[PDB]
């Protein structure tokens, strides 16, 4: 399970990497502080708490139309 | 309650003078170690007053060394007619460690005035 | 009882309280500097000869004085007496008083060392270099005891260590001055025991911690005037606590003195030498082997380590400034500029160029090149820079915005994982499990990491055992061959990689090593071969796998060096690659049976085997400078043709400028690197190889003398063991019968195998026990008093 | 600068090491720094002497180089800051 977590949150990371968010300084902080510390992760609880704490740092942009991407 | 040495160091009689042709074949008193490499020498012992050369044959007797000595230190043993001036010359250049053995064995065997 | 008692508090302070037992002796576990004529050693016996008053004060509390009284011969009894009776007067002398007593009918003589200390330089010295944080007790009783620091700390786990909590250093230098004193009050005594001319030895377990001498034994008479001490056992050990507790700090004040501030040499003093010399002549008179600053001057290299390590301790006292290049300005054909004509390295005292020429018109290429790569001319100008970042004496900048790193994530590749669990994998409780991750670093990564050499400290390492395995290593080394090649003669592979700074504004290698003929290279070698080359170097970001989160670095030097470096060592560096079967085991394959073959080695028959491996916390940072020096000497001894000597010298002074404490172009500015090694140049595995063999040696001849001496069996090795310390201090020059002997008994009782930093030891059981191998306890003590880091034992 | 020509002819045969080069005939500064506290500590106010020498500020450029007045640094508008902001000195005289 929590194997797919680590993973998606990689993904993840590369995304917010790609939408040019590095022009910040404190996001890139707070955000590569949450990928390194899952990627140590042990319970899938606290990981969930991370990985959410961040998904909303890209839901904030407003780059994705996720409106569309959830054509299912 | 660190002891140095108990010694063994030789004396023998040879050859010292002046200068590098000086040297009488029969003046002087050696204290050597004969280590790895032949009779190795140490100091010597004289009554001249000066001797700035010493000459030794070599280990198989090939040539004679030409040595050379300290300004010599000066002291004074007793013969039973009195005390007797003597130097002890030095192989210049010869560090505190075989000063202080040789120094050892001398002053043990030689009591001074 | 009290009579006696009376009658040794003699007619000072009579408020004694024997801490001992009635009218008999004690009993003390004390760790002696020994040597006799049948045992020798620095090990900690049970001493016993010593009735022990413990002096108290006033109000009735314990104060930290003694009186010792010792009971021997009658006719020592007379030679003590005449002695004290001769020297009564250089006042590192410990008041001493004779009398003769009576026991039961027995009228039994008994001399009273009055005023000492508890402890002894002794229990110091051996108690730093013999760590065991298991039990270092004495350390803890000696550092409150100074009011070093209160009991409190020492519970704070941790206290020990280095890496961690290294505020642990200031603990130890509270401790420093009282050091320094003793080496003072010694002096002071030298003199007074050549004069009145007497002869013997100094060792260390005679020494108050105060200052004052005693056990006055077995010197004997002289004449006058001509007195001579012994001290190569005493400085000799003393040597690394004389930079752990900064034993030099109160010399640069404005007269010695710790309440005044500093002097201030003013910035233009770059010479310095009649100081340094200074120095010596006041603390390490009597030393017996001339010293001679500027180690320009020094003869066969192994002088060159006997003043690089007095070099490696003044340094610390004179300012960080006048250290580095000496720029000078010349004319390019009515042009001014400024170029490095010389270095002034923290040891190798000053050191000139020696083909310099000033007003030229046109220059060509090879210079051109020797040009760009100075640092004179880049930071000469420059904004000068102030960073609040590190510690790592800045020095210049360059743009007008500094430059920031990231290091991307790793990108996922779906499918294979999604066959993965398609296969039933990662089902939860599974034995394998993801480990190694791409980690991600945000931005200040470099400089948040290249401040790690602030855990690289200066050191004096010990010079006489220094200057005999360092023999023993090179015994190592007598199967191969090298010496400078030409340039056809060279290989390069992957001809295309970086060219370090500014060389990589143009292209990769393949432009300078195309961009020349082969004379250009010649002339390039034969050159330094008399010349000094400061450079730069660049640092980068690794970007692969890992497993724990912190940064990674690689130096990428700049071309002039690996330009010349190969040309200088390619021909061993093959010859080490390309052997099959001995210790260091670069370049073998582990594939067709290989691997196999190497263990069928590295066991071949010691009788009771287990094998230990360990590994080096931080290997490259903390490094001290003089082991780095040992590892280039090593590898350049083979060289006894092709060099000469000024051509050697000034090679490994183009070595320690590029690798070893030259400009760091770290981020976008430029730093000092003040030292440690560096993972990236020319002859690395290999001298990272060479330094670690350097270190298990070294472990084993602690391991052999720390023994004790009356309990070897085997009279052959208790006669080894007995040679080794002769040949060690004693003596000054090799014992090729003695050093071929001792490689023999490793080969046969501690086999090793090396890569470069990773080793396997397999060696002879119940001789551990024993303690004549060293097992893991011995790394530990080693690691601590020269690498001064702490390799836990996990 | 006429200054180096100076500091060398002073020089006592030609040769001066490299690390007083730059410190003293140079002249723009830049700094660094890491936090509010080092700031108010050591580059406070307009200016500020530093090796012996007086150095006005010019701009306070920050991580992601939007200036910064003298203003905003205050101990509370501080955790609103990339923090490692770069302090452009200049030679004062
Ligand atoms: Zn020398």
């Amino acid at each position: 399970k929590m194997s797919d977590v680590k993973c998606t949150s990689v993904v993840l990371l590369s995304v917010l990497q790609q939408l040019r968010v590095e022009s910040s300084s404190k996001l890139w902080a707070q955000c590569v502080q949450l990928h390194n510390d899952i990627l140590l992760a042990k319970d899938t609880t606290e990981a969930f708490e991370k990985m959410v704490s961040l998904l909303s740092v890209l839901l904030s942009m407003q780059g994705a139309v996720d409106i569309n991407k959830l054509c299912e | 309650n660190n002891e140095l040495s108990p010694v063994a160091l030789r004396q023998m009689s040879c050859a010292a003078g002046t200068t590098q042709t000086a040297c009488t074949d029969d003046n002087a008193l050696a204290y050597y170690n004969t280590t790895k490499g032949g009779r190795f020498v140490l100091a010597l012992l004289s009554d001249l007053q000066d001797l700035k050369w010493a000459r030794f044959p070599k280990s198989d007797g090939t040539g004679t060394i030409y040595t050379e000595l300290e300004p010599p230190c000066r002291f004074v043993t007793d013969t039973p007619k009195g005390p007797k001036v003597k130097y002890l010359y030095f192989i210049k250049g010869l560090n505190n460690l075989n000063r202080g053995m040789v120094l050892g064995s001398l002053a043990a065997t030689v009591r001074l005035q | 009882a009290q009579s006696f008692l009376n009658r040794v508090c003699g007619v000072s302070a009579a408020r004694l309280t024997p801490c001992g037992t009635g009218t008999s002796t004690d009993v003390v576990y004390r760790a002696f500097d020994i040597y006799n004529d049948k045992v020798a050693g620095f090990a900690k016996f049970l001493k016993t000869n010593c009735c022990r008053f413990q002096e108290k004060d006033e109000d009735d509390n314990l104060i930290d004085s003694y009186f010792v009284v010792k009971r021997h011969t009658f006719s020592n009894y007379q030679h003590e007496e005449t002695i004290y009776n001769l020297l009564k007067d250089c006042p590192a002398v410990a008041k001493h008083d004779f009398f003769k007593f009576r026991i039961d009918g027995d009228m039994v003589p008994h001399i009273s060392r009055q005023r000492l200390t508890k402890y002894t330089m002794a229990d110091l010295v051996y108690a730093l270099r013999h760590f065991d944080e298991g039990n270092c007790d004495t350390l803890k009783e000696i550092l409150v005891t100074y009011n070093c620091c209160d009991d409190d700390y020492f519970n704070k786990k941790d206290w020990y260590d280095f890496v961690e909590n290294p505020d642990i250093l200031r603990v130890y230098a509270n401790l420093g001055e009282r050091v320094r004193q003793a080496l003072l009050k010694t002096v002071q005594f030298c003199d007074a025991m050549r004069n009145a001319g007497i002869v013997g030895v100094l060792t260390l377990d005679n020494q108050d911690l105060n200052g004052n001498w005693y056990d006055f034994g077995d010197f004997i008479q002289t004449t006058p005037g001509s007195g001579v001490p012994v001290v190569d056992s005493y400085y000799s050990l003393l040597m690394p606590i004389l930079t752990l507790t900064r034993a030099l700090t109160a010399e640069s004040h404005v007269d010695t003195d710790l309440t005044k501030p500093y002097i201030k040499w003013d910035l233009l003093k770059y010479d310095f030498t009649e100081e340094r010399l200074k120095l010596f002549d006041r603390y390490f008179k009597y030393w017996d082997q001339t010293y001679h600053p500027n180690c320009v001057n020094c003869l066969d290299d192994r002088c060159i380590l006997h003043c690089a390590n007095f070099n490696v301790l003044f340094s610390t006292v004179f300012p960080p400034t006048s250290f580095g290049p000496l720029v000078r300005k010349i004319f390019v054909d009515g042009v001014p500029f400024v170029v490095s004509t010389g270095y002034h390295f923290r040891e190798l005292g000053v050191v000139h160029n020696q083909d310099v020429n000033l007003h030229s018109s046109r220059l060509s290429f090879k210079e051109l090149l020797v040009y760009a790569a100075d640092p004179a001319m880049h930071a000469a100008s420059g904004n000068l820079l102030l960073d609040k970042r590190t510690t790592c004496f800045s020095v210049a900048a360059l743009t007008n915005n500094v430059a920031f790193q990231t290091v991307k994530p790793g990108n996922f590749n779906k499918d294979f994982y999604d066959f993965a669990v398609s296969k039933g994998f990662f089902k939860e409780g599974s034995s394998v499990e993801l480990k190694h991750f791409f980690f991600a670093q945000d931005g200040n990564a470099a400089i948040s990491d290249y401040d790690y050499y602030r855990y690289n400290l200066p050191t004096m390492c010990d010079i006489r055992q220094l200057l005999f395995v360092v023999e023993v290593v090179d015994k190592y080394f007598d199967c191969y061959d090298g010496g400078c090649i030409n340039a056809n003669q060279v290989i390069v592979n992957n001809l295309d990689k970086s060219a370090g700074f500014p060389f990589n504004k143009w292209g990769k290698a393949r432009l300078y090593y195309d961009s020349m003929s082969y004379e250009d290279q010649d002339a390039l070698f034969a050159y330094t071969k008399r010349n000094v080359i400061p450079t730069i170097t660049q640092m980068n970001l690794k970007y692969a796998i890992s497993a724990k989160n912190r940064a990674r670095t690689v130096a990428g030097v700049s071309i002039c060096s690996t330009m010349t470096n190969r040309q200088f060592h390619q021909k061993l560096l093959k010859s080490i690659a390309a052997t099959r079967g001995a210790t260091v085991v670069i370049g073998t394959s582990k594939f067709y049976g290989g691997w196999h073959n190497m263990l069928k080695t590295v066991y071949s028959d010691v009788e009771n085997p287990h094998l230990m491996g360990w590994d080096y916390p931080k290997c490259d940072r903390a490094m001290p400078n003089m082991l780095r020096i040992m590892a280039s000497l090593v590898l350049a001894r083979k060289h006894t043709t092709c060099c000469s000597l000024s051509h050697r010298f000034y090679r490994l002074a183009n070595e320690c400028a590029q690798v070893l404490s030259e400009m760091v172009m770290c981020g976008g500015s430029l730093y000092v690197k003040p030292g440690g090694t560096s993972s990236g140049d020319a002859t690395t595995a290999y001298a990272n190889s060479v330094f670690n063999i350097c270190q298990a040696v070294t472990a084993n001849v602690n391991a052999l003398l720390s023994t004790d001496g009356n309990k070897i069996a085997d009279k052959y090795v208790r006669n080894l063991q007995h040679r080794l310390y002769e040949c060690l201090y004693r003596n000054r020059d090799v014992d090729t019968d003695f050093v071929n002997e001792f490689y023999a008994y490793l080969r046969k009782h501690f086999s090793m195998m090396i890569l470069s930093d990773d080793a396997v030891v397999c060696f002879n059981s119940t001789y551990a026990s024993q303690g004549l191998v060293a097992s893991i306890k011995n790394f530990k003590s080693v690691l601590y008093y020269q690498n001064n880091v702490f390799m836990s034992e996990a | 600068n006429d200054a180096l020509n100076n500091i060398i002819n002073n020089a006592r045969d030609g040769c001066v090491p490299l690390n007083i080069i730059p410190l003293t005939t140079a002249a723009k500064l830049m700094v660094v720094i890491p936090d509010y506290n080092t700031y108010k500590n050591t580059c406070d106010g307009t200016t500020f002497t530093y090796a012996s020498a007086l150095w006005e500020i010019q701009q306070v450029v920050d991580a992601d180089s939007k200036i910064v007045q003298l203003s905003e640094i205050s101990m509370d508008n501080s955790p609103n800051l990339a923090w490692p902001l770069i302090v452009t000195a200049l030679r004062a005289n």
